[PDB]
C-alpha cells in the first residue's frame, strides 16, 4: 500500500521499520483503524489538557456527593486518581458504548474510521482527501504532542 | 503395531519423532550431540548432591567427573554395541553398516562432557 | 554461496578452511541462523558492557535485598554478583523468546522472525501483534549492515571478554 | 442464530445452546472459531486444574514447598504463592512455556481441532449410533461444561481473595 | 409502525422528535424492547414504594446475622445504603440471571419483549393484544410515576 490518506507529502510512505513489506492488506486495515481511533483520541486528550489549562475548571460540583469543585482535580496526571472511581467507570462505559454501538469489526464501516459524525462533510469539493488526510495528520501530531505533553508533565512535575 | 493414544496419538507421534534420535533434517552428529547434552547435563545432578563427597567445597566438581565418566562408560558401551550389533539404522547411503550409529554415539559423547562441563559451570556460578 | 547477504567488498565470499564449500543447503541456512543469532547476541553484550558503565541504571535490583544498579561490578563479575535469581530470570526470559516469539520457521528467511520489526523492533509485546518478513532485495544494505556489524560484535565481545580476564576490571585498564 | 456449524451444538445451558450474547461469532471465519474454542478448552482445563489445586493448598496438603520453604506453608493459596521463591515462580513459568512449545513446534495441535493437543483425535473413531456405549460427545461436554464452570470459580476464589482476606 | 401497543385513545402518535428517519425498523424494535423493560421495572419499583407506607412495611429480618429488620430500613431512597451490598450483590445478580437467561439479541423472541413469562399465557386470543396495551400504558403511567416520587423523596425526606 502506497497511496492511502496518510501519505502527505512532508514524508512520502514513512514506514522505517517495514512493516508494510508484503502488505497483510488486514492487518494495515486494523492499523489504519488504530491509528484513526488514537489520534481522535489523542485531539480530545490534547483539549482536555490545554483547555482546563487557559478556560478555568468547570463551574460547577462534578460529584454532588463528594465535593469535587474541578478545582481539587489538577490538569495532567494524578487526576487519575482524583476522579471518581465511579466517574472513571461511567466515562469508560460511554466509550465502551460507543465503540459497542456500530459495529468496527474487520470489514464494517467501523472498520476504516467511518462511525458517522459528519460534522464536515464538504460536497465532494475534492476535499474528502482534505478532511480525512489532516484529520490523520493531525492525529499523529496530536499523539506526538500528547506524548510531549505527558512527558512534560510527569518529568517536571505538575502540567506543563 | 496395536494403537494406544500413549504410543500413537498425535502427541506421541510427533513427540517421538521429533526427539534428536528421530527428528528429520537431523545429521547423526546433532543427534548424538543433543543426547549427549542431555545426558551429561542430567547427569552431574545425581552426584553433586547424594554422592561420597557432598559436603565439600568441591562436590560440583567430583560430580562433573563422575558425569563425564558414565557419559564415557555409556559411549563405549554404545560403540561395542556398533562394533558387534551395527544397527544400520542411521546409516546413510554406501557407507558402512552402523557408521551412523557409531557417529551418533561418539557425537553423545561430544555432547556429554558438554552437558556435564554446562551443568558445572551453572553450578559454580548462580 | 557468492551472491547471498553477507557478502561485502572488504573481503567478499570469505570461507578460507571452506566450511560450506560443498552446496549441502541445510548446513549453511544453519550456519547462517547462528551467525545472526551469535551477532544479535553479541551486538546485545556489547551494548550490555558499554552502556553499564556510563547508565547504572536508576534503581535497585532487589528490593528486598537494597542491590542497587549502581554497584553490581560490570563485566564479567556480576556472574558472581548478581543474586542467582536475577540470573535465572534472565535465562528464563531468553529461553521463552526463543521458544516462542523468536522460534525460527524454516520457511522464513534464516534470521527472520515474524514476530519483528526490521530494525529489530520488537513489534510483538505490543499484544503480539506481528512484524515484518523478510524481503531481502530492498534492504539488502540494511541486511548486509546487520550480518557484519554482528560479526563485529562477535569479535568485539570475544575480545573484551578476554579483556576482562586478562586485566581483571573493566575500568579505563581493560579498553586500553 | 444458529451456531456456526464448526461450533455446532458444543454449550449452552443444553448443548444446541448457541448463546453468544455479544456476536463474538458473526463474520467470522472457521479458523477463528476453532481457535475460540481452543482458547476456551486451555482455559477451562488450566481452571479446573487450578480449582483443584487451590482446595487441595487450602486443605492442608502443601508439602513440596512446605519442604521448600522448610516451615508449614500458608493455607491460603494466593499467600502460599507468594511464599514460593522467584525460582520456583520461573521454574513454573518455564515448565508452562516449554508445554506450550511442545504443543506448537514439535507436536502442533490438529487444524480441525487445535483444542486436542495430545491429538486423541488420531485413536478415537467418533460417537456412532452402532456403538451401546458412545459417549465422546458427551465426555467433551462434560469437559466443557466443567471448563466453564472452573474458569469462574477460579476467579471467584482469586478476586475473593486478595480483597476480603 | 402503526399497530403496536402504542395506539390507544387519547393518543397513539405521540412522538414530537423521535422516529428521527421514520423508518430505521431495528431501532424501533429495540425502543419497543427498552419500553416493555423500562415498563416492567417502573411498575415494580413503583409498587416497592406503594406496598411499604401503606399495608406497612415486613416482619422479619432480611439479615439475622446483621439484624436488619424489614421495617428499620428506610423506605424511599436511602433504603439503597442500609441495605447490605450482599443483598443487593443478590439482587443484582438476580437482574443479571433475568436478562441473560433469555438471549436480548435483536431478532430473537425474547428481544420483542416475550420473556417466556407466560402466567396468563393467553393462548393468542383477542386477549393478547388488549393485554398488551394495558401493561404498555401502565408501563409509561409508572415510568413517570416513579420518576415523580424519586424526585418527591430526592427533595423531601422519604417517599412523601
Ligand atoms: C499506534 C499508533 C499508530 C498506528 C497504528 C499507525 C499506523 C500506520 N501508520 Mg502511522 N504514525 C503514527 C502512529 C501510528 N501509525 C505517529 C505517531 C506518527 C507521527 C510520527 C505517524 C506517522 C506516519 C507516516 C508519516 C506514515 C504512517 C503510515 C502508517 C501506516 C503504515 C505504517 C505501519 O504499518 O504502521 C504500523 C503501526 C505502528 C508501527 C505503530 C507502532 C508504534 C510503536 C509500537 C511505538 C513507537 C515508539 C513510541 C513513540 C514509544 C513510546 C513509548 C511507549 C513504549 C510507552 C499504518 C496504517 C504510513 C501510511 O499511512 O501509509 C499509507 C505513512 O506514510 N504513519
Ligand atoms: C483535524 C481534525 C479533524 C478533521 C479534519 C476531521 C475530519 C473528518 N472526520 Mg473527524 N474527528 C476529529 C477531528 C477531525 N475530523 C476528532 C477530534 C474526533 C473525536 C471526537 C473525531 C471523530 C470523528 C468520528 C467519530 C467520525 C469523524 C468523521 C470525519 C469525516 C467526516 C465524514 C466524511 O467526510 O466522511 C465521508 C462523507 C471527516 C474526514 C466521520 C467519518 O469518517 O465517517 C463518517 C465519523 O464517523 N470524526
Ligand atoms: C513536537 C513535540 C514536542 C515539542 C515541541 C517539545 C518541546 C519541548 N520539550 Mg519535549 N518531548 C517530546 C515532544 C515534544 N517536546 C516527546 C515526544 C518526548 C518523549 C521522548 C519529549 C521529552 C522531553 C524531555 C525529556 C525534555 C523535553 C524538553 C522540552 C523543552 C525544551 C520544550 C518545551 C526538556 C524540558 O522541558 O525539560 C524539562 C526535557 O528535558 N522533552
Ligand atoms: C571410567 C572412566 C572413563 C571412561 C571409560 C571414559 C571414556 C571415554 N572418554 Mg572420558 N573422561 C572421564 C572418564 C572416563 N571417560 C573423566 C572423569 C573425564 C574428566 C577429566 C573425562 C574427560 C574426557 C574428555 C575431555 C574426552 C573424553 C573422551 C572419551 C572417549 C574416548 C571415551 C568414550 C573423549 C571423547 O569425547 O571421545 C569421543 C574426549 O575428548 N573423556
Ligand atoms: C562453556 C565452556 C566452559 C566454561 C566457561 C567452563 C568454566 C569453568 N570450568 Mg569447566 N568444563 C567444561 C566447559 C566449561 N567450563 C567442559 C565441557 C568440561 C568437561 C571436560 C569441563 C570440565 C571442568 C573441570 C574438570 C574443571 C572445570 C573448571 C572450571 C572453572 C575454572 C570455570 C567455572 C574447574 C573448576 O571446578 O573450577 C571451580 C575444574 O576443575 N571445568
Ligand atoms: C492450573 C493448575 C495448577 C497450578 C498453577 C498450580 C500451582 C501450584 N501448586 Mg498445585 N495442584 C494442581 C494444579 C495446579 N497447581 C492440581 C490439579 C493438584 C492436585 C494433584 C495440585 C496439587 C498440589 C500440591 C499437593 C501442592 C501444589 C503446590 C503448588 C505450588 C508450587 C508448585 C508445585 O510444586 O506444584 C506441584 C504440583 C503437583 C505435584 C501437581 C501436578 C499436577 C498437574 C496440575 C497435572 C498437569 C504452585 C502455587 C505445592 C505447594 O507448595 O503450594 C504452595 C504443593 O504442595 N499443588
Ligand atoms: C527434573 C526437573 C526438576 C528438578 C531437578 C527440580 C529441582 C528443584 N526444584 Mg523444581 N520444579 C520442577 C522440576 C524440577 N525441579 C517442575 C516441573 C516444577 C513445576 C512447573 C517445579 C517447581 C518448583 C518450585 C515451585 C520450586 C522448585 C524448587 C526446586 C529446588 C528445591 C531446592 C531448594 O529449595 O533450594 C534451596 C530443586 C533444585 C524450589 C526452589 O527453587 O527453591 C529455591 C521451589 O520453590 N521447583
Ligand atoms: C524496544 C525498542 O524500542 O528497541 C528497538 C530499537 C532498535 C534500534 C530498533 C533495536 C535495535 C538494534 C540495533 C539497530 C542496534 C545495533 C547494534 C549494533 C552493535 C554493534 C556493536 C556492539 C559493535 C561494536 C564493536 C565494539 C568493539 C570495540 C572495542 O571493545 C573492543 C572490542 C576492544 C576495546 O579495547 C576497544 C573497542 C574499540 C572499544 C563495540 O563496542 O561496538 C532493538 C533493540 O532491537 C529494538
Ligand atoms: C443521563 C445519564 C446520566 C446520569 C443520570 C448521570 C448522573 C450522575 N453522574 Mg454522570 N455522566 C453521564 C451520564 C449520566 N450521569 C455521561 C454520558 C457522562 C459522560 C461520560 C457522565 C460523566 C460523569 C462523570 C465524569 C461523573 C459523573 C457523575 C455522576 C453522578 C454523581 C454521583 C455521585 O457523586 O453521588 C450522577 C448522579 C460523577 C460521579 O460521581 O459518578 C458517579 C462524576 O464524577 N458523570
Ligand atoms: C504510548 C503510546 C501508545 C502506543 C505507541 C500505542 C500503540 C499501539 N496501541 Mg495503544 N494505547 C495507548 C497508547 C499507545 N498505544 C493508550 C494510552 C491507550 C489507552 C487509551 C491505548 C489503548 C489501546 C488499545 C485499546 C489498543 C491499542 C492497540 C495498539 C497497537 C496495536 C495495533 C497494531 O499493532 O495492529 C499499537 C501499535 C491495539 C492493540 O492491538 O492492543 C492489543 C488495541 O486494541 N492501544
Ligand atoms: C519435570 C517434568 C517432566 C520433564 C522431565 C525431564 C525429561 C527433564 C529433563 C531436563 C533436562 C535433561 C534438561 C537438560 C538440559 C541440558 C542442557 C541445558 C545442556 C546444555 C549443554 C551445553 C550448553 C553444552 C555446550 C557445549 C557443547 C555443545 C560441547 C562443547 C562444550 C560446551 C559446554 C560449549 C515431564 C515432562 C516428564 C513431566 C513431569 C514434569
Amino acid at each position: 500500500f502506497e497511496s492511502e490518506l496518510g501519505v502527505q507529502a512532508p514524508t512520502g510512505f514513512w514506514d522505517p521499520l517495514g512493516f508494510a513489506k508484503d502488505g497483510s492488506m488486514k492487518a494495515f486495515k486494523r492499523r489504519r483503524a488504530s491509528e484513526i481511533k488514537h489520534g481522535r483520541i489523542a485531539m480530545l486528550a490534547t483539549m482536555g489538557y490545554i483547555t482546563p489549562e487557559i478556560t478555568g475548571k468547570f463551574p460547577g460540583y462534578l460529584s454532588p456527593s463528594t465535593l469535587l469543585k474541578y478545582d481539587d482535580i489538577p490538569n495532567g496526571l494524578g487526576a487519575i486518581s482524583k476522579v471518581p472511581a465511579l466517574g472513571w467507570a461511567q466515562i469508560f462505559v460511554y466509550c465502551g458504548y460507543a465503540e459497542l454501538s456500530q459495529d468496527q469489526t474487520p470489514g464494517s464501516p467501523g472498520a476504516e474510521g467511518n462511525f458517522g459524525f459528519k460534522v464536515l462533510t464538504s460536497s465532494d469539493p475534492d476535499s474528502l482527501e482534505k478532511k480525512l488526510a489532516s484529520e490523520i495528520a493531525n492525529g499523529r501530531l496530536a499523539m506526538m504532542a500528547f506524548t510531549g505533553m505527558a512527558t512534560q508533565d510527569g518529568l517536571t512535575g505538575s502540567a506543563w | 503395531q496395536i494403537r494406544s493414544p500413549i504410543s500413537d496419538s498425535r502427541f506421541a507421534k510427533n513427540f517421538i519423532g521429533n526427539t534428536a534420535f528421530y527428528r528429520e533434517g537431523l545429521e547423526n552428529w546433532q543427534r548424538g550431540l543433543e543426547i549427549g547434552m542431555a545426558h551429561g547435563y542430567f547427569l552431574v545432578g545425581p552426584f553433586t548432591t547424594l554422592g561420597p563427597l557432598r559436603n565439600t567445597p568441591e562436590a560440583a566438581t567430583v560430580g562433573l567427573l563422575s558425569a563425564c565418566a558414565v557419559i564415557g562408560i555409556v559411549s563405549v558401551g554404545g560403540l561395542l554395541f556398533g562394533a558387534t550389533v551395527k544397527p544400520r539404522a542411521f546409516d546413510k547411503d554406501g557407507a558402512t553398516a552402523g557408521s551412523g550409529f557409531t557417529e551418533i554415539i561418539n557425537w553423545h559423547a561430544v555432547g556429554g562432557l558438554g552437558g556435564a562441563g554446562f551443568c558445572h559451570l551453572l553450578l559454580t556460578l548462580f | 554461496f557468492e551472491g547471498e547477504l553477507g557478502v561485502t567488498p572488504p573481503m567478499g565470499y570469505f570461507d578460507p578452511l571452506g566450511l560450506s564449500s560443498d552446496g549441502d543447503k541445510k548446513t549453511f541456512i544453519r550456519r547462517r541462523k547462528s551467525e545472526l543469532k551469535n551477532g544479535r547476541v553479541a551486538m546485545w553484550a556489547c551494548m550490555g558492557w558499554i552502556v553499564p558503565e556510563w547508565y547504572r541504571f536508576p534503581g535497585e535490583l532487589s528490593p528486598s535485598s537494597g542491590l542497587k544498579f549502581s554497584e553490581i561490578p560490570n563485566g564479567m563479575a556480576a556472574l558472581k554478583a548478581l543474586p542467582t535469581e536475577a540470573w535465572a530470570q534472565m535465562g528464563a526470559f531468553v529461553a521463552l523468546l526463543e521458544l516462542g516469539p523468536l522460534w525460527q520457521d524454516e520457511s522464513r528467511a534464516p534470521g527472520d522472525f515474524k514476530t519483528c520489526a526490521k530494525y529489530g523492533f520488537p513489534m510483538f509485546f505490543v499484544g503480539g501483534r506481528e512484524g515484518s518478513d523478510s524481503d531481502p532485495v530492498k534492504n539488502q544494505y540494511s541486511l548486509n549492515s546487520e550480518i557484519n556489524n554482528g560479526r563485529l560484535a562477535m569479535m568485539a565481545i570475544t575480545g573484551m571478554v578476554f579483556q576482562n580476564g586478562i586485566t581483571g576490571t573493566t575500568g579505563p585498564e581493560m579498553w586500553a | 442464530r444458529e451456531a456456526p456449524k464448526v461450533l455446532a451444538g458444543t454449550g449452552g445451558p443444553l448443548p444446541e445452546s448457541f448463546w453468544d450474547p455479544a456476536g463474538f461469532t458473526n463474520n467470522k471465519t472457521d479458523e477463528e472459531l476453532l481457535f475460540y474454542r481452543a482458547a476456551e478448552l486451555k482455559h477451562g482445563r488450566i481452571a479446573m486444574a487450578a480449582v483443584v489445586g487451590w482446595f487441595t493448598n487450602a486443605s492442608g496438603f502443601h508439602y513440596l514447598g512446605d519442604l521448600w520453604l522448610k516451615k508449614p506453608a500458608s493455607d491460603n493459596p494466593i499467600e502460599a504463592f507468594n511464599q514460593l521463591s522467584l525460582l520456583g515462580v520461573f521454574q513454573m513459568v518455564f515448565f508452562i512455556g516449554c508445554l506450550e512449545w511442545l504443543t506448537t513446534v514439535p507436536c502442533p495441535p490438529p487444524k480441525d481441532a487445535p483444542w486436542d493437543v495430545i491429538g486423541m483425535s488420531d485413536v478415537l473413531e467418533e460417537d456412532t449410533d452402532e456403538n451401546p456405549m458412545a459417549e465422546y460427545k458427551k465426555i467433551q461436554m462434560q469437559e466443557l461444561n466443567n471448563s466453564r464452570l472452573a474458569m469462574v470459580a477460579i476467579i471467584g476464589l482469586i478476586v475473593q481473595a486478595t480483597t476480603t482476606g
